[PDB]
């Protein structure tokens, strides 16, 4: 403040007609900031950059983030964050925010589990300044350190809603014809296999059962079959392995599916999305027909 | 006084059965639920049913 | 969880995750077949493609992403004016302004951690078949999934998981830079800084080993005279009491 | 004789590690001008019923 | 008297006059925000800063906090944020204010809210029902305030002394009121929602 006069009582001070000396920033110099900033999208890290705790020599390890600081954060790659700049005074003083503009991430986040180590790669912006008029101008206002200002969007003008796995669902013939159950959550999650010699493993002694059963992943296959060379697959006891197509010419829908009424299909064209934020963000349990893109 | 009618379409109808002793049969199916009704709004014509 | 389908291409098929590599595809129909929920179905009834993915050799989840296109007036508005009705958080650490300025963002708003779905659990603790299935794989998440506090994580036996034990969360992990807040202020704007009738009044000086209260001015103790009269031309002390001119 | 009571199954299938699409391969549902690439329908929550 | 740009003869009648024609519609968006049970009234006014103050020139029909496909129990509390949309405000008022009157009941002391004091020229404002100061119900009556004719006027510790007053009531005569009943030509039409 710029007091004109004060007195001191009982070790008190006075100070009248005062004016508050608020230093801001000129528009013309806000619009050559904003023009002069170069921002960019890089892949950096933490300063320790190797998570030993991590090896695949263990049945679990839980990637936990919660030991470093909060810098931990990153950006969604597909998402448009509002960025800003502030300067620092020689007292420590920050200045207001210089809209810089609407910036779009370009790099997501990248886990590499290596043997005895993992690497995380965190997105981060950067923008450089280097017009050296904008930089003098900006020291002649006592400005010395400077620091980045984020607007973070909110979950109504996210262009992410949110990010999880795909899983298959499955459907019973007898409720799917009746459409009281048209489909249902899969008790048992259904991964793609990369390569088809998972089959051939199904044959003669090939198949020892201490390596794991693939479940039944493929889109019309029904989960169960005949065939005792994958008879370790089977997951319902009363299935006999009736494929879902009927030739119309000679079986009705409801004499073909009378045959095995108690045998499930699986459903890849109706899915069921499993997202972190659905289950611990209650604001996304609550969507009613929402208009979304896959 | 009577203004107007309701243009019936549909019925959404379920069942169930529960027996306090088992079936008769030693190797019987039991209960059974078929399909009654469970229609969409566009086969209008099977309305009030 | 999150449920939607496919909606059934321009020939009357099912849209399908697509097959990588052309690997593991759909159960195709035998000619003249349809299937049992819609016979009045095109030939083969499926269509389904396939991602030229090399990357990956062992069993996946196609891990997808719900688009949106269209968001008109994301943050308010794009002009300065609804820029002002914005709230700012910090993000990174101060860097001098040397040469040149480089600033890096830190700070954002996304995470990358492990999460476990429960998937499925037991619909009753006495019924004859229950299943529990669980999915543990890295996402991005704007929640601090590692705010997760139970201790039934990652062990083998997975039995008698539930949502009562399996998934409790404390949310307070999952907070921003709220504390230290601002925002854009317009130059052009006419708001006052001239107090010609207002006096602060500091603290009673300690006089102990602390700051000097006299530098510290909060203008929380304010005191405005009559602006009639004229502004304060001098204040003065006579007698144990303060005059003001 | 040997009845079954209560029988349970565990399962818990570990992602190690998330390999990401470049950007020419990335896969989308809804392409326009494009009769296979429809979309997808509205989306909806799952709580309890 | 710092101003020169006076031209008409209400400018400088203690409330507020308001030139252009606002046009301020709220709809709600639901997904985001923490709101209360209940229905939601939002009242708008202008106000010069330092300066004049209009009355409650425009008032929202009430809006419902309810889930997308429900109702809301009693106890239960909504994700819902309402958009205001400004368009053709007064712009030579500094400030547009929004107040947000909440009832829990029927026929309850709402729970009036201040919710910001926005520019004059915005267009567009969400408002999530995390900020707000809880000002007291009854005070959306002295908005504006009265307009009384005084005759003698003193000022004390920075207080106004107004003697001898009359309060100016503007009324409508009895024959202007049975022409405006003649002349009334009500009818019943088939009108619908925007959406429509």
């Amino acid at each position: 403040i710029a007091p004109y006069t004060m007195t001191q009582k009982d070790n008190t001070l006075f100070l009248g007609n005062y004016t508050l000396k608020r230093s801001l920033i000129s528009t013309e110099l806000k619009n050559q900031i904003k023009s002069d900033s170069i921002v960019t999208t890089i892949l950096g890290g933490l300063d320790d950059a190797i998570e030993s705790e991590w090896n695949v020599n263990t049945q679990y390890n839980s990637n936990y983030d919660l030991n470093y600081d909060s810098r931990i954060k990153g950006f969604q790659k597909g998402e448009i964050y509002r960025l800003g700049i502030q300067f620092q005074d020689n007292k420590g003083k920050w200045s207001e925010v210089v809209f810089i503009g609407d910036y779009e991430c370009t790099e997501r986040f990248k886990y590499t589990q290596y043997d005895t180590y993992g690497i995380t790669l965190i997105p981060r912006f950067k923008v450089v300044i280097s017009n050296s008029t904008t930089i003098q101008a900006i020291k002649n206002l006592g400005y010395i350190n400077a620091r980045g200002v984020v607007v973070f969007p909110t979950l109504e003008d996210r262009n992410i809603l949110c990010q999880g796995i795909l899983c298959p669902t499955v459907a019973n013939y007898k409720d799917r014809l009746d459409n009281s159950p048209f489909v249902q959550s899969s008790w048992f999650s259904r991964p793609k296999q990369a390569t088809e010699t998972w089959k051939t493993e199904y044959s003669g002694t090939n198949h020892l059962s201490e390596f794991g059963e693939v479940p039944y992943f493929q889109h019309n296959e029904p989960i169960g079959s005949a065939s005792l060379s994958e008879i370790t697959r089977w997951e319902i006891q009363t299935s006999l392995g009736l494929v879902p197509y009927y030739n119309p010419s000679t079986t009705n829908a409801k004499d073909f599916v009378d045959g095995s009424p108690s045998e499930f299909l699986v459903d890849e064209n109706i899915v069921t999305m499993h997202s972190p934020d659905v289950e611990f963000d209650d604001r996304l349990q609550n969507i009613t027909n929402g208009k979304f893109k896959l | 006084r009577i203004i107007g009618t309701t243009h019936l379409t549909n019925t959404l109808s379920d069942i169930s059965v529960i027996t306090s002793t088992p079936t008769y049969g030693n190797y019987a199916t039991g209960f059974y639920k078929g399909k009654v009704a469970n229609m969409n709004i566009s086969t209008s014509y099977y309305g009030g049913r | 969880h999150l449920v939607f389908a496919f909606n059934y291409t321009e020939s009357g098929k099912q849209l399908i995750l697509p097959m990588k590599n052309n690997n593991n595809g759909y159960l195709a129909p035998s000619a003249n077949s349809k299937p049992f929920w819609n016979p009045t179905a095109p030939e083969g009834a499926v269509y389904q493609d396939s991602i030229n993915f090399t990357n990956e050799n062992r069993a996946f989840f196609w891990l997808a992403e719900l688009y949106r296109d269209s968001v008109v007036n994301r943050f308010g508005g794009d002009t300065e004016e609804a820029i002002l009705n914005n709230t700012w958080l910090p993000s990174g650490d101060s860097v001098i302004i040397g040469d040149s300025i480089n600033i890096e963002y830190t700070e954002g708003d996304t995470y990358y951690q492990r999460y476990d779905c429960l998937r499925t659990f037991a619909y009753t603790n006495e019924d004859q078949n229950s299943i529990v299935d669980i999915v543990s794989f890295m996402c991005e998440s704007k929640v601090n999934i590692d705010g997760r506090y139970d201790k039934n994580r990652g062990q083998v036996n997975n039995l008698a998981v539930s949502p009562t034990n399996f998934n409790l969360f404390n949310p307070v992990y999952s907070q921003k830079n709220n504390f230290f807040t601002f925002r854009t202020i317009d130059y052009e704007r006419f708001s006052i800084n001239y107090f010609p009738n207002s006096i602060t009044v500091t603290k009673e000086k300690s006089l102990g080993e602390d700051i000097d209260t006299w530098t510290n001015i909060t203008l929380a103790t304010t005191l405005d005279l009559d602006g009639d009269k004229g502004e304060i031309v001098s204040l003065n002390t006579y007698n144990n009491e303060i005059f003001c001119f | 004789a040997a009845a079954l009571q209560r029988k349970i199954i565990s399962n818990l299938k570990f992602a190690s590690q998330n390999n990401y699409l470049p950007n020419q391969s990335v896969w989308e549902a809804e392409i326009s001008g494009d009769a296979n690439h429809t979309g997808i329908t509205p989306v909806n929550s799952w709580t309890e019923g | 008297i710092t101003k020169d740009d006076y031209n008409n003869a209400d400018d400088f009648d203690f409330v507020g006059t308001i030139h252009t024609s606002s046009k301020i519609e709220v709809s709600k968006v639901n997904g985001s925000g923490a709101f209360g049970q209940g229905v939601i009234q939002y009242a708008f006014t202008y106000y010069n800063k330092y300066g004049k103050e209009t009355n409650i020139f425009r008032t929202s029909p009430l809006l419902y906090i309810a889930y997308s496909d429900r109702g809301a129990s009693p106890e239960e509390t909504v994700s819902c944020s309402f958009q205001i949309n400004f368009t053709e405000l007064d712009s030579s008022y500094d400030f547009i204010r929004v107040y947000s009157i909440h009832r829990t009941s029927i026929d309850a002391t709402p729970t009036v809210r201040k919710v910001a004091d926005l520019a004059t020229d915005t267009k567009l404002y969400v408002d999530t029902g995390t900020t707000g100061e809880i000002v007291d119900p009854t005070l959306l009556l002295y908005v504006g305030g009265e307009e009384i004719a005084p005759y003698t006027m003193t000022q004390k510790d920075n207080t106004l002394f107004l003697g001898n007053y009359t309060l100016k009531r503007s009324l409508i005569s009895t024959e202007l009121k049975n022409q405006i009943k003649s002349d009334s030509i009500v009818t019943t039409i088939l009108g619908g929602l925007d959406d429509a």
